[PDB]
């Protein structure tokens, strides 16, 4: 299915290179919890869960724009594995405290920004 | 306004065989620092280990009396802004036992 994987690839590269521009313009600021990945990682919430909704009340999008906004760009945007290393290297570094903190800030933080997405688009239809 | 070089690397305590350096460690996740050291001549070999980067101070022992030796702390530590590890620029210092 070539169209889907354009739509993979054309969202997931836009995602992946904001990613990348806003982690190495900003991760230095603070590198206990570094605010680039965790803002993509916000906004990646923000924005999936306002189109979620969004799809709900449009139930004729064609699936391309669905993948191209959730698996491409926010799934580009939004990371796992450096959010981990991160933690990781703060449990090598044995600053067991914002190892924590960092988790309860990326996944209870992104769950706020989809939630918020999601009904913040609820509320306004 | 990064700081990955630690600052103040000193001799804090010695023997005329022993060290105890202190080091002020850099902004950035440290996972380990690397000690170094040597007669600053270059007359034996060099000698290296490493701490936790918890840790910033380190003991260095076995050392002759009254000899020069050159001591170097560098941080392997997490580069945020890239995504990967890093082995930073170094400190360094000469002390005599
Ligand atoms: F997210
Ligand atoms: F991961
Ligand atoms: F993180
Ligand atoms: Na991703």
């Amino acid at each position: 299915m070539i169209k889907s994987l354009f739509a993979v690839i054309i969202g997931g590269s836009v995602g992946c290179t904001l990613r990348w521009l806003l982690s190495t313009k900003f991760n230095s600021l603070f590198p206990n919890l570094p605010p680039g990945t965790l803002v993509v990682n916000l906004l990646a919430g923000l924005i999936i869960g306002t189109a979620l909704a969004y799809f709900l009340r449009q139930p004729h999008l064609d699936p391309f724009w669905k993948l191209m906004i959730t698996t491409g760009l926010c799934g580009g945007l939004s990371t796992f594995s450096t959010f981990s290393v991160e933690v990781f290297a703060l449990l090598q570094a044995g600053n067991y405290i914002w190892a924590l903190t960092s988790v309860l800030v990326h996944v209870i933080g992104s769950l706020i920004m989809t939630a918020l997405g999601f009904f913040i688009i609820t509320i306004l239809f | 306004s990064v700081s990955s070089v630690p600052t103040k690397l000193e001799v804090v305590a010695a023997t005329p065989t022993s060290l105890l350096i202190s080091w002020d460690a850099p902004a950035v996740t440290v996972i380990f620092y690397v000690i170094t050291y040597g007669e600053t001549g270059g007359n034996s070999p060099v000698q290296e280990f490493t701490v936790p980067g918890s840790k910033s101070t380190a003991t260095i022992s076995g050392l002759k009396p009254g000899v020069d030796y050159t001591i170097t702390v560098y941080a392997t530590y997490y580069a945020s802004n890239s995504g990967w590890y890093e082995y930073g620029s170094p400190i360094s210092i000469n002390y005599r036992t």
